[PDB]
């Protein structure tokens, strides 16, 4: 129900790039948000917890930020293994919502 | 079954070999079978202790007995508990059964677990007091009102509106069973020991105010012990 | 003359009964105009005069055994009666024994002279 | 836990009456029907009376001549006693303390208040 | 009204000395009996109830005894905190008559 | 580490009905407050919400699908189920059973089942 | 609860300060709790008046009492009424409840309306008389019979085959309800007032 | 209703106009309502005779009565019989009913037939004795324990585990009805007449031993008279 968006919808990449992704909600999430990583044939693994903490077992390249309606996911020193579909979700209210998604295109 | 006779300012056993007429049974309205609250014997009111007092046994069929008017109960219980497969546990109360007339704090429980036994049974044999019928068995729904009954020979909105503390059960009928207090669609507080309904009542100081009050789609379960509240200690 | 319960005893019996002496209006009497079911209950608080309440709690405690053993012996499901039977045995033990004056019965009055 | 709050001891003119009061520090007082006791001149206790905490009905020691006014105010967590026709010989520690029939319940008053006259 | 008395009017004892106090009631009240203690300048505290039993938090040194018209209190190995006034009480209805009182003294 | 498992009905005619299920072989699910739920990704689409189930007996649904969707469980076997009335081709999707992963703060659910899918004919 | 002793050609209330043996309770079979028909007090028999005498109230659960039999009733009633949504109204009689044995004109009602209340209750508190069990509530189906119980100390196919007038109700639980006699699968005759069951029976001269 | 007083070593009927105080009813526990086994009157126990003793009538509704402790019944019966359309026949036993405490040989019947009537009816007016309640009607399931009741004025695992004989019925409620003993999933033996449960027990000398033991997909039903066993006489 609540609008969720993400950007850039796609990002060209190369190794060592600082990836930056964002998630926007119509409603003030207040940091009850999470980010996810996905590849075809795979579940969308959790990346960010409480708008900041990387999920345990997430590479430390991954970072996240923000409060209110604005959140980000970034990857320091990107590696080609980090190409993935990326998502976010709103846990401050329900019905649950999720970001429009992003993808990375190394080249 | 002996009856206490009230005479010369003391109780006396009726089962004697002489029926002295110093006391006259002028009518049947001198007869009494009054219920007494188990709680008036200093018996613990902890929700876990209540579980500890029930047998959780399959067995010979239940009986109830008619009894006389008596004292208010501060603590009593209502039950929705079912077996882990969602099967009903404990018979529904029989027709005309209603909860005890004056419990001030009827506790209620919901959720599931093995819920061992058929009629439960009181471990001390204490009677559940539903309305005016004492019972050997726990009934679903209506108020348990644990108590005892004595037979003796005789010579305003809060009266029903009072009632507190509802909680979930994790498992049932075993020592591992746990209970959690629920307010404002929040489940918190194991009720581990020594918590009066009023002890719990003052914790509504936390509802949308002093701690708690999730900013998320739902409840997080804080542990009873801010130290008590175990704020942000849900996991 | 019996001993008080060894459990701690709460002397204050805030209590309720279905007793309601009198009937100020016939409407109270008519079920159609009768009180909500809980309205039959009336209330007050006993005080432990003459120590009777703590003894009463013991009476009940002892009674849970006497009564339940009896209840096991019963065949009725809801055992609605008992005390009536007790009144019957009061009378049976009081009557049909030999009884002019000498026997310890019939509450005999002093002789007229 | 209940505590029975009261003001400190005070001097009174002869023929004084004093409305003694105590405020319970918690909810358990509501079923207590609290007792009153006295120690005139530090002497062994005299039961004074009790007040039902739901109805305010009272009883008093019949040796406590001229009784005392006895009232309760459950909404204020308080109960009251009133001294009458006071003289210096009536100086006493006046207790709102509750002497339970048995240990299942109890309450007491530690305030130490004494009413005196002159 | 039931009458009650206590003796000895006072009882001196060395610390760690066992002592006893005895009391009486004008009629047998089937053990509706109690005892109290206080320090000077202090309110009485219930020690004993129902003749023979103790209020929780009362040390094991104390022992209620007797019934009806005759009863007593014993304190094994008396300690300095226990020197004070003592009372007896009637619980068989009301008025709740008290014992004449006793007081411990230090040797 | 929970072996959440997926199961469900096979191919169905559109306008039919379907039941789906999952189970937590690696976890009793007896902790109070366990939350599990479902979401789906039709055509490689993002995480559409479907339902939430709590061990505390709480149920939630995506209201757009709620009219045709019901939650059921069998805790004795650590089972969760969904039933859908009037299933049709618009309901074909990748699906996952899910569980809280941080388990107790800010939802974060997070943890995934093996994945299942639904088709019609 | 007073009882009347029959002695010296009059009833006497039992609550006296002496149980005089001028009459002897030689056995329990001198006890009586006989029912009496409310109709024997000149009480109206109009089908609407019966509705006027019923409370139609939600309330404390129903009770019945065992009582000694009684005088024949000329008029009694049966009910099939349901709430406008087709919900059952008034509890079905419990097992062992059956209609009074000797009403000469049991009347019946069917159809639907709001059917207010759940235990109805008699407005006079009169007992419904179902065979040997008097009642505080109207039971569905079986004959009600109106009456009161007297307690006193004692010192052929037509008998039940008589019975007339079954009708539809328009609305229920109110005295605005219309009652229509059914004959030959036709619904007519509002039964509003002054019609004996025989007054109504002779209307079949039109069939 | 007469009661028998025990006096001078004999019973005496209580329905007299004089109450002699040589006997005193000191308490209500001198009263008795004891059940008696109908079989103790020399009454036949043949399953067909049992059918012969029941009325098979629809009728005024059934009643039961509370009764006292009493003699063991050697033969008693259980019933599963239904009407030819598979509808239930004879009311199910009422709640709390259980089979008589000591029947030694409860005979159980199954199968269908016309099973006339709704309440059967004992033809002697004898009461079925189910546990502590005597009955005017046969109840399904639990043990019949046919018997009679008298009222009086008073001055080991086999006790319950004993019980043999289960059989099929062909037809019901009429004397054309047939009953066939069944053991080891073999239906056999019409039971002729005069066969004790033990006679029938002796027929188990054929189970996995002396003959019988059908060699086919199922049982063959021998017709009773090896002559009795009626081996190979199933048609
Ligand atoms: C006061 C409040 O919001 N309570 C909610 C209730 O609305 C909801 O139906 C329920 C679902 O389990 O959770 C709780
Ligand atoms: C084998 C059998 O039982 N048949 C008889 C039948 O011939 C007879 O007409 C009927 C009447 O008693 O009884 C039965
Ligand atoms: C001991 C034995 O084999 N008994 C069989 C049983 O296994 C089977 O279920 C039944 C089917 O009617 O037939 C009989």
């Amino acid at each position: 129900d609540i609008v969720m968006t993400q950007s850039p919808l796609s990002l060209s990449t190369s190794v060592g790039d600082r990836v930056s992704l964002t998630c926007k909600a119509s409603q003030n999430v207040g940091t009850a948000v999470a980010w996810y990583q996905q590849k075809p044939g795979q579940s969308p693994k959790l990346l960010i917890y409480s708008a900041s903490n990387r999920y345990t077992g997430v590479p430390d390249r991954f970072t996240g930020s923000g409060s209110g309606t604005d959140f980000t996911l970034t990857i320091s020193n990107m590696q080609s293994e980090d190409l993935a579909d990326y998502f976010c979700q709103q846990y401050s209210s329900y019905p649950l919502t999720f970001g429009a998604g992003t993808k990375l295109e190394l080249r | 079954i002996p009856l206490g006779v009230i005479h010369n300012s003391t109780l006396q056993v009726s089962d004697v070999d002489k029926l002295v007429c110093r006391d006259k049974l002028s009518s049947t309205n001198q007869l009494r079978s009054v219920g007494l609250n188990l709680e008036g014997n200093g018996v613990a009111t902890d929700v876990p202790s209540a579980t500890k007092r029930w047998g959780f046994r399959s067995g010979v069929p239940p009986k109830v007995v008619n009894y006389e008017a008596g004292e208010w109960a501060e603590n009593c219980y209502n039950l929705e508990i079912k077996k882990p497969d969602g099967s009903e546990c404990l018979p529904a109360a029989p027709d005309g059964i209603r909860g005890f007339p004056r419990c001030r704090y009827v506790h209620k429980v919901s959720g599931t677990g093995p819920c061992a036994g058929d009629f439960a049974f009181h471990k001390e044999g204490a009677f559940f007091l539903y309305d005016r019928l004492a019972s050997t068995v726990i009934y679903r729904g209506t108020t348990f009102a644990e108590g005892v009954v004595a037979f003796l020979i005789l010579p305003p909105s809060s009266g029903y509106y009072s009632t507190t503390i509802r909680y979930q059960a994790t498992g049932f009928g075993t020592n591992e069973t746990e209970y959690l207090f629920e307010v404002d669609n929040l489940t918190y507080v194991q009720l581990e020991s020594r918590f009066t309904p009023q002890f719990l009542l003052q914790l509504n100081e936390t509802i949308y105010t002093s701690g708690k009050r999730s900013n998320t789609t739902g409840k997080l379960i804080w542990k009873v012990n801010r130290k008590i509240r175990s704020e942000e200690l849900s996991f | 003359a019996i001993v008080n319960a060894q459990p701690k005893c709460n002397p204050n019996l805030h209590y309720w009964t279905t007793q309601d002496e009198g009937a100020a209006i016939g409407l109270a009497w008519i079920p159609y105009f009768g009180p909500a079911a809980e309205g039959i209950y009336t209330e007050g608080l006993m005080h432990n005069q003459d120590g009777l309440i703590c003894g009463l709690r013991q009476l009940a405690n002892e009674t849970t055994q006497a009564l339940q053993l009896f209840l096991r012996a019963t065949t009725e499901l809801r055992t609605f009666s008992i005390l009536n039977r007790k009144a019957i045995d009061f009378l049976l033990q009081r009557w049909g024994g030999t009884c002019h004056i000498l026997g310890p019965d019939c509450c005999i009055e002093p002789h007229d002279w | 836990e209940v505590q029975l709050q009261e003001s400190g001891p005070e001097l009174e003119m002869p023929g004084a009456s004093v409305k003694i009061s105590c405020k319970a520090s918690g909810s358990s007082f509501t079923g207590f029907s609290m007792n009153w006791v006295k120690q005139s001149n530090g002497k062994s206790l005299e039961w004074i009376g009790n007040i039902d905490t739901y109805y305010g009905g009272t009883t008093y020691n019949q040796k406590f001549k001229g009784k005392a006014t006895l009232t309760v105010d459950k909404s204020s967590s308080t109960a009251y006693m009133q001294l009458k026709s006071l003289t210096s010989e009536d100086s006493a520690v006046y207790y709102c303390a509750r002497s339970a029939y048995y240990g299942s319940t109890f309450a007491y008053w530690g305030q130490g208040t004494l009413v005196t006259v002159s | 009204d039931i009458q009650m008395t206590q003796s000895p009017a006072s009882l001196s004892a060395s610390v760690g000395e066992t002592v006893t106090i005895t009391c009486r009631a004008s009629e047998n009240i089937y053990s509706y009996l109690a005892w109290y203690q206080q320090k000077q300048g202090k309110s009485p505290q219930l020690l004993v109830y129902n003749a023979k039993t103790l209020i929780e938090g009362v040390p094991s040194r104390f022992s209620g005894s007797g019934s009806g018209t005759q009863f007593s209190l014993k304190i094994n190995s008396l300690q300095p905190e226990d020197f004070g006034s003592y009372f007896c009480q009637h619980h068989f209805g009301t008025p709740f008559t008290f014992g004449s009182g006793t007081e411990l003294e230090i040797k | 580490d929970v072996k959440l498992l997926e199961s469900g009905g096979g191919l169905v005619q559109p306008g039919g009905s379907l039941k789906l299920s999952c189970a937590a072989s690696g976890f009793s699910l007896s902790t109070s407050g366990v939350g599990v739920g479902w979401f789906r990704q039709p055509s490689g689409k993002g995480l559409e919400w479907l339902a939430l189930i709590w061990w505390d007996d709480d149920k939630y649904y995506n209201p757009s699908l709620k009219s045709q969707l019901s939650i059921s469980k069998d805790f004795s076997r650590n089972q969760v189920f969904l039933k859908i009335s009037n299933v049709d081709i618009a309901d074909t999707a990748t699906y996952y059973c899910a569980r809280r992963d941080p388990f107790g703060y800010d939802n974060a659910m997070g943890y995934w089942g093996q994945g299942t899918s639904v088709t019609v004919s």
